[PDB]
């Protein structure tokens, strides 16, 4: 199959700047059958470019496509706020295959997270499970590390996390992490902590509580 | 036959 | 206005079958080839199948060949995808797309999509637990152990949205989902203002209003 490799994985720019997105095919694309699509969160993809360089109806002229053979480029000449989205390339000459996408995000100043920790509620504990939740609020860039500790034992593999989409107004991210223990294990330990590492923090920040206090 | 040939009526 | 609208998505047990439909309007449906494409949660796009304008030729991705059948009814402006012997890895949003008029079968109009979840989990409403407030304070609700997606969350019936973050759910090893929703508020408002998270899980007809207060 024709594998399309997009680069970079993430592009961080600001409105007004020029974006260059690349797509490389493992085999030469037939008939320049190379298309580019835009996808915003919660939305279906939208065609931007086909035939490597032909703009779709309604697409503004700041979008342009070039390239041939194995190497293709999508250029956005002067970014607008609505252009920050995920972009996919696709070849339609030998079967139908897609790149893995490039995310074009807004670059803004570094912002450290505000960190909060929440113990399990008494209502939940009656059911046999304990969820401990850590919130990292309004931070940038997206890269952040959450390390759960239970009586200073570093936890690995017993938590799950998710991250919001970049905020349309302040361009930050927020993150939620849930540590799951049995009620019996929860009641065997005292100090529950989440330690957060992020570019905006000169050293890691820990928030903690003591069970039943 | 060819999965990438023209699938439209014209 | 050219538009495509998919339907028929739902929960299916592994091994069972489902049929999707796509309704077309605003163009001459019988003149266009049509595609199905799908997107699994957190992943990229994967082409599924194509069908010629008149229903003659059909072609399939290797991942679905022998299990899926694409068909159309030009008299009803409708496209179908019959999915048999479904597996967990078929879970995805399924999009229909029109074949464009330039050279080749690129996708020039897309529908909004319909969601298929392949799972043996049973329908279950969420438990809603408080994330109680410990300047700026944070508080929230943990919406735990529900199936299938989605849930919706608002605060104070929609009147509180500044500073709310409702996070993408995660799928636990139990096969049930869990989600948190939080809000940041002034510390000084905690003794005086009421904060209620409104949770709706339509698949189970479960609606919860939960007041969150300092413990």
């Amino acid at each position: 199959e024709i594998v399309l490799t997009q680069s970079p994985g993430t592009l961080s720019l600001s409105p007004g700047e020029r974006a260059t997105l690349s797509c490389r095919a493992s085999q030469s694309v037939s008939s320049s059958y190379l298309a580019w699509y835009q996808q915003k969160p919660g939305q279906a993809p939208r065609l931007l470019i086909y035939g490597a360089s032909s703009r779709a109806t309604g697409i503004p002229d700041r979008f342009s496509g070039s390239g041939s053979g194995t190497d293709f480029t999508l250029t956005i000449s002067r970014l607008e706020p609505e252009d920050f989205a995920v972009y996919f390339c696709q070849q339609y000459g030998s079967s139908y295959t897609f790149g893995q996408g490039t995310k074009l995000e807004i670059k803004r100043t570094v912002a450290a997270p505000s960190v909060f920790i929440f113990p399990p509620s008494d209502e939940q504990l009656k059911s046999g499970t304990a969820s401990v939740v850590c919130l990292l609020n309004n931070f940038y860039p997206r890269e952040a590390k959450v390390q759960w500790k239970v009586d200073n034992a570093l936890q690995s593999g017993n938590s799950q996390e998710s991250v919001t989409e970049q905020d349309s107004k302040d361009s930050t991210y927020s993150l939620s992490s849930t540590l799951t223990l049995s009620k019996a294990d929860y009641e065997k330990h005292k100090v529950y902590a989440c330690e957060v590492t992020h570019q905006g923090l000169s050293s890691p920040v820990t928030k903690s509580f003591n069970r039943g206090e | 036959v060819d999965e990438n040939a023209n699938a439209n009526s014209a | 206005q050219v538009q495509l609208v998919e339907s028929g998505g739902g929960v299916v047990q592994p091994g069972r079958s489902l049929r999707l439909s796509c309704a077309a309007s605003g163009f001459t449906f019988s003149g266009s080839g049509m595609h199905w494409v799908r997107q699994a949660p957190g992943k990229g796009l994967e082409w599924v199948a194509i069908i010629w304008y008149d229903g003659s030729n059909k072609f399939y991705a290797d991942s679905v060949k022998g299990r899926f059948t694409i068909s159309r009814d030009n008299s009803k402006n409708t496209l179908y995808l019959q999915m048999n012997s479904l597996r967990g890895e078929d879970t995805a949003v399924y999009y229909c797309a029109r074949v464009g008029d330039g050279d080749g079968n690129y996708m020039d109009v897309w529908g909004k999509g319909t969601t298929v979840t392949v799972s043996s989990a049973s329908t279950k409403g969420p438990s809603v637990f408080p994330l109680a407030p410990s300047g700026t304070a944070a508080l929230g609700c943990l919406v735990k152990d529900y199936f299938p997606e989605p849930v919706t969350v608002s605060w104070n019936s929609g009147a509180l949205t500044s500073g709310v973050h409702t996070f993408p759910a995660v799928l636990q090893s139990s096969g049930l989902y869990s989600l948190s929703s939080v809000v940041t508020v002034p510390s000084s408002s905690l003794g005086t203002q009421t904060y209620i998270c409104n949770v709706n899980h339509k698949p189970s007809n479960t609606k919860v209003d939960k007041k969150v207060e300092p413990k």
